[PDB]
């Protein structure tokens, strides 16, 4: 096969790998993680609220 | 007569049959640049390759 047709595969291979790392990152979300290390508080919300 | 109209039609009929030939190598040399400029694959080299002889 020509070299052009595996530019274009190896394009469509990365490109791929980019929408689920972009997946990835969004399932990451799902699970907040405290950005910092230190005391917390109690939490303003509980189980069953709907966040945005 | 016969003789003299072989005579009359084959140095017209190789004539064609050359520009067909150079025809085809032209087809090859530009399909073989096409090849090492790496757009095509060997198989569309080769029966390029093929057609010319």
């Amino acid at each position: 096969v020509s070299k052009q047709q595996y530019a274009d595969a190896n394009a469509a291979y990365l490109q791929s790998k980019a929408a689920v790392e972009q997946a990835r990152i969004n399932l990451r979300y799902t699970k907040v993680l405290s950005p910092i290390s230190g005391r917390i508080g109690r939490s303003a919300v509980t189980e069953g609220a709907l966040v945005t | 007569a016969d003789g003299l109209a072989a005579r009359g039609t084959f140095t017209e009929q190789l004539q064609a049959q050359r520009d067909l030939v150079k025809a085809s190598d032209e087809y090859y040399q530009l399909a073989d640049k096409r090849y090492r400029t790496g757009v095509d694959n060997y198989l569309t080299l080769l029966d390029a390759q093929r057609s010319l002889f």
